[PDB]
């Protein structure tokens, strides 16, 4: 409790932790009923609501789209404005590469942000509050409780779809999720570098206004079952940078706590 | 129904100018407005953007800062003002609108009201 709170002051920030071991139900928590901006990591839950919505099959139906659906930031949907991407293309793209226009294509084919509200509180998430695109989504002030969660309901969520109990997935696409996530490229420095070597991660990062950093992952045992953890952080002034390395140290006190 | 841009030109760099973007045909006080803009050989990049009740404001980072987005209802007209002008800013500025939130900001998609446009020139 004390080295989250040392951890804080190092990095001038706030911290939001919550940890679940998933084979003894042991918790690690830390203001984990804190609200912060979700940023990117709500591309987890929006694939996971995409593949409670779609079947496999259904993710090869191509979706095309013009220079007009670009936003801020996408290096994969920028490649393939001529030939479109299918649903799964889409889901590679936004989970991997955290792209944007991906991001905000998944969300129409759902039904945008209000319908992912709808489908996160019927799996009982009565706290993620989504309501806009990419990358507007990114700017929460302090207070607003607009595009926010807490970490207990990022874990809570996150665990539903990827894990087998309570399976809000059946086994085929929770696999696609996980390998997805497994396969982030943006992740190096946060999670995955406060985990030891040969435990699997599978995470989703985040970065918005306020310096928010965050970071969500399953993450496994070389034997046995996994761990959910979410490790969210903000600062106090808007144009606040942020440092990774907050994540990765935080992430090794839970690690620690656990074990 | 059309959406008129005035304010644009020749001027000098460090310097300011006011865009004005007037309607006509309906009235535009709930729509939600915002800016695009297109340079030569450059690609259409997204400027500002304003909501219609608490009026909440979204900047591009390569305008945040220098650029203020500000309405006027009863006149049916919205403007930008643009400060510390740098060549880059050198674009025809278009106008943008919809009545509804039916995609992101920066998406030009979103936008079913378009203008013709006007030339800034620094």
């Amino acid at each position: 409790k004390d080295d989250f709170a040392k951890l804080e002051e190092q990095f001038d920030a706030k911290l939001g932790i919550f940890a679940l071991d998933t084979g003894t139900n042991r918790t690690v928590a830390y203001r984990p009923d804190e609200r912060f901006a979700f940023a990117s990591t709500i591309k987890a839950l929006t694939v996971g609501v995409l593949l409670q919505q779609k079947s496999i099959e259904d993710l090869n139906q191509r979706i095309t789209y013009t220079r007009d659906d670009l936003v801020n930031y996408n290096p994969i949907t920028e490649k393939h404005v001529d030939t479109g991407m299918t649903l799964k293309e889409l889901a590679d793209a936004s989970l991997r590469y955290s792209d944007n226009a991906a991001q905000n294509l998944i969300l129409k084919q759902i039904g945008g942000p209000e319908s992912l509200k709808k489908e996160l509180r019927k799996i009982g998430d009565e706290v993620t509050n989504p309501e806009r695109f990419e990358p507007e989504l990114n700017e929460v002030n302090p207070g607003e409780t607009q595009d926010t969660s807490t970490a207990r309901a990022l874990v809570t969520s996150l665990r539903a779809f990827a894990l087998e109990d309570p399976g809000k997935l059946p086994s085929e696409k929770r696999e696609l999720l996980i390998d997805w996530m497994k396969r982030n490229t943006t992740g190096d420095a946060l999670i995955r570098a406060g985990v030891p070597d040969g435990w699997e991660v599978a995470d989703k990062t985040g970065a918005a206004s306020y310096g928010t950093r965050n970071d969500i992952a399953i993450i496994w045992p070389p034997k046995g079952d996994p761990v959910v953890l979410a490790v969210l952080s903000s600062r106090d002034k808007k144009d606040a940078k942020y440092d990774d390395k907050l994540i990765a140290e935080a992430t090794k006190v839970v690690m620690k706590a656990l074990n | 129904v059309q959406l008129q841009e005035s304010g644009g030109g020749l001027v000098q760099a460090g310097g300011s100018l006011r865009l004005s973007c007037a309607a006509s045909g309906r009235t535009f006080s709930n729509d939600h407005m915002g800016w695009f803009r297109k340079a030569p050989g450059k690609e259409r990049e997204f400027v500002a953007a304003i909501t219609p009740g608490t009026e909440k404001t979204y900047y591009a980072d390569s305008v945040k800062g220098r650029f203020a987005f500000s309405r006027d209802n009863a006149k049916n007209t919205v403007y930008l003002q643009m400060n510390s002008l740098k060549p880059e800013d050198t674009a025809v500025y278009y106008c943008v609108a919809t009545p509804y939130y039916r995609g992101s900001y920066y998406a030009a998609s979103t936008y079913t009201y378009w203008g013709q446009g006007t030339q800034v020139t620094v």
